């Protein structure tokens, strides 16, 4: 049932490579760094530019 | 911040064939594995086929995508340099294509994946090499192994006890074992008739002919001297224009006496020189047989053969050591093909069948004779023994045998997520859909059985983590398991030349970017 | 009834061969999974 | 989906069918078998009629174009060819032993299964 878990997470996660793309900017490189900044400092106010 | 890339045809296209490739993929995932059934495809004409081969199944099916046209193309390329692995190469082309469509989705360009893919490709086959064990001729075991394994997924699995041994010593009586680097296919002639069933299947080490003897008068010849020809036994006649003129009543008496005694000249060069059974080439534009010529060999008590074709001539010679004659001049015993018995058999009035047998002189050719009920299975019995026969030929190739049931690209999939993590960039992501894109062999095997695929291929997962090569999925304990153990393997040839395969004509459809009609 | 007294026999080549043409045409028919019409 | 330009029937669909036209062809040929069975009457469309009982006739003479039952048809030829009585035994033999498989088989019984156990049978 894990499967279904990170299914759901990478499906809401979209929303952000949507944005990127639309912006102009490489999706998933800028979607895994802003990420990264996320869980490293504890500041979940972090998106996409 | 970059490139706008106002056109937006080329990813239509791409995700078009991506789609296209998915779903041929799909058609025939469900006849993989002992456990697949095969498909039934009837053309534009009403003839049907029972086909369980991938590279039938597709040329069978009139596709229209281009995608679907070159993965079809794929699978008879596959079949021509290994002659199994046919489905699974086409089911890992279309498999790793929805894998990266996901990765055209994420904004990588297309040749970065390409790229990605050629060294996911060249990594793997040394993951392959490494896996594989040597693998020497004169082990009737493994070849057995390997023939009952190329079988198990046909319809003809249940007779594969009575039907993998003729097919490995149909290759052992024709190549030597020794100093051989390839093996041909054509000098393996398959000769099918209908009835009787498929335990009823045969291997002559002789020559089998489907023509008929013309003298109904002799069936049997023991100590047979077969003797080809490639002239013509009737009334002469020059090359350019024939013509005889008659002026006088005695010269209609002349002219009937002078051709009877020259074709009796004819065959009594032929019957002086000891030949007993002779074979006559099928002529046009000349009777190869006379009447009165028949009448005459019959008399001398002998038994003709007529209507050969012209492309057997070599197939015979290379079976009966016997040289052909042109001339009557030529027409020694010194080069008289020599055959310890010749038989013409009926097939419980199912047909007509002449069998040349104990030829004393060596043949390096054999003959199968394939028997069944209805005319589907017999052509599926043909196929799965010419399948058979691939894998011999895949085996003496190149000495490399591998384990089967999944655990090849199971233990590939594992590797090559391993590098795929030592390799940040815009490559990791595309080596890691790689590598989680050959898990679909496993999980169709699973499936297709009736097994759980995600459990299966979990703990196909944990298995080989933990080092425990060559472990795989087994229908007979419904789990998974030790294959070597179980007698299933095949050689490393067709496992390397599907992956190849596969990821050469991915790459070039990633290359595509637009379609137009001509 | 016992059929040897009414001698009602039939030679074995017909049982035989009978259920032998019958099992394998069915396992011929039964390995079927689908099926691909082509139009004309 | 499929770029093919036909008609596909995947699953338990085309094994219904199947085993619906094997059970058609045993149904005609059945009924003339036996001491008891009253034999068929095969007109033609010309009028050319002919009245038989034996099942190589019978299946020879009608027209089939379901290719399932066309194996049924050519199953009863051989058996005509091979030894020549029986020929509507095989015919319902084989379509009943289809018709209890299939049986099987809705149940989610592998067909592999069934089929090596018909073999061994
Ligand atoms: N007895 C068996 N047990 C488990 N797996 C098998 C067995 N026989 C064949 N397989 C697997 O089924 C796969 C498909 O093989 P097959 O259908 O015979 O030819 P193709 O590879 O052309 O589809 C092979 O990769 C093989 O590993
Ligand atoms: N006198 C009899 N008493 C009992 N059973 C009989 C008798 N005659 C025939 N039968 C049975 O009836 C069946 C009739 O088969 P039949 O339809 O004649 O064969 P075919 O299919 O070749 O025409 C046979 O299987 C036979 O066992
Ligand atoms: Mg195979
Ligand atoms: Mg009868």
């Amino acid at each position: 049932e894990q499967y279904a878990m990170r299914a759901f997470a990478d499906a809401l996660e979209v929303i952000p490579m949507a944005l990127s793309e639309n912006s102009g900017m490489n999706p998933i490189q800028t979607m895994t760094e802003v990420r990264a900044r996320q869980v490293k400092e504890m500041n979940p106010a972090l998106g996409i530019d | 911040k970059g490139a706008y890339q106002d056109r937006d045809k080329p990813a239509q296209i791409r995700f078009s064939n991506i789609s296209a490739a998915k779903a041929v993929a799909d058609a025939i995932r469900t006849s993989l594995g002992p456990k697949g059934m095969d498909k039934m495809i009837q053309d534009g004409k009403g003839d049907v086929t029972i086909t369980n081969d991938g590279a039938t199944i597709l040329k069978q099916m009139q596709v229209l995508h281009p995608a679907a046209r070159m993965l079809v193309e794929l699978s008879k390329a596959q079949d021509i340099e290994a002659g199994d692995g046919t489905t699974s190469v086409v089911i890992i082309a279309g498999s790793l294509l929805d894998s990266c469509t996901k990765l055209l989705q994420k904004g990588i360009h297309p040749t970065i994946i390409s790229e990605s893919f050629q060294k996911a490709l060249e990594k793997g086959i040394e993951i392959l090499t490494d896996m594989s064990r040597p693998v020497e001729l004169s082990d009737r075991e493994t070849l057995l192994n390997s023939a009952t394994t190329s079988l198990n997924s046909k319809v003809v699995s249940q007779y594969s006890s009575l039907l993998s041994p003729m097919s490995v010593n149909a290759v052992m009586k024709v190549i030597d074992p020794a100093t051989a680097t390839s093996v041909d296919l054509r000098d393996i002639k398959i000769v099918k008739k209908l009835g009787g069933t498929i335990d009823d299947c045969e291997l002559v080490e002789g020559l089998v002919l489907t023509q008929k003897v013309s003298n109904s008068g002799i069936t049997r010849v023991e100590k047979a001297k077969i003797g080809l020809i490639q002239f013509c036994l009737s009334a002469p006649k020059t090359d350019m224009d024939n013509q005889i003129v008659v002026s006088d009543y005695a010269q209609m008496d002349r002219v009937l006496r002078e051709e009877r005694a020259y074709i009796l000249n004819l065959v009594k060069q032929i019957k002086k020189t000891g030949c007993n059974v002779l074979l006559i080439q099928k002529s046009i534009l000349r009777d190869a047989l006379s009447d009165l010529a028949l009448h005459f060999l019959n008399k001398m008590k002998i038994m003709v053969i007529k209507d050969i074709e012209r492309e057997d001539i070599e197939f015979i010679c290379k079976t009966i050591g016997t040289k052909p004659v042109a001339h009557i001049d030529q027409f020694t015993a010194d080069m008289l093909g020599s055959a310890e018995l010749a038989e013409e058999v009926n097939l419980n009035g199912s047909g007509k069948l002449l069998k040349i047998t104990g030829c004393a002189s060596p043949g390096k050719t054999v003959t199968i004779v394939v028997r069944g009920s209805n005319k589907l299975v017999i052509e599926e019995a043909e196929r799965s023994i010419h399948d058979a026969l691939c894998v011999i030929r895949c085996l003496v190739k190149k000495r490399a045998l591998i384990a089967g049931g999944g655990a090849p690209e199971i233990e590939l999939a594992l590797r090559l997520t391993e590098y795929s993590r030592t390799l940040s960039g815009m490559e990791s992501y595309c080596v890691r859909a790689f590598a989680d894109a050959m898990e679909v062999i496993p999980s169709t095997l699973a499936e297709n059985a009736g097994l759980n695929p995600i459990s299966t291929v979990t703990e196909l997962r944990n298995r080989h983590a933990q080092g425990e090569k060559t472990a795989g999925i087994n229908v007979r304990k419904g789990g998974i398991s030790n294959i070597l153990e179980e007698l299933v393997v095949q050689p490393l040839l067709v496992s390397v030349s599907a992956l190849t395969l596969a990821t050469e004509t991915v790459r070039s459809i990633l290359k595509i970017d637009d379609v137009v009609n001509t | 009834r016992d059929n040897k007294q009414a001698g009602v026999f039939e030679p074995t080549i017909v049982k035989v061969k009978s259920l032998k043409f019958a099992t394998e045409a069915a396992i011929t028919i039964l390995r079927i999974d689908d099926l691909i019409k082509l139009h004309p | 989906p499929l770029s093919v330009f036909g008609d596909r029937s995947t699953g338990e669909t085309i094994r219904s069918q199947n085993v619906m036209a094997a059970a058609s062809i045993a149904n005609i040929v059945k009924s003339s078998l036996g001491p008891v069975g009253l034999d068929k009457m095969l007109v033609d469309d010309i009028g050319d009629v002919t009245i038989t009982n034996d099942g190589a006739t019978i299946l020879k003479l009608l027209e089939v174009e379901h290719p399932a039952a066309k194996v049924l048809c050519e199953l009863a030829d051989l058996q005509d060819k091979e030894v020549g009585d029986g020929t509507t035994s095989v015919v319902i033999i084989a379509a009943e032993l289809l018709k209890n498989a299939d049986e099987l088989v809705k149940q989610k019984i592998h067909p592999t299964s069934v089929i090596s156990g018909y073999r061994l049978a």
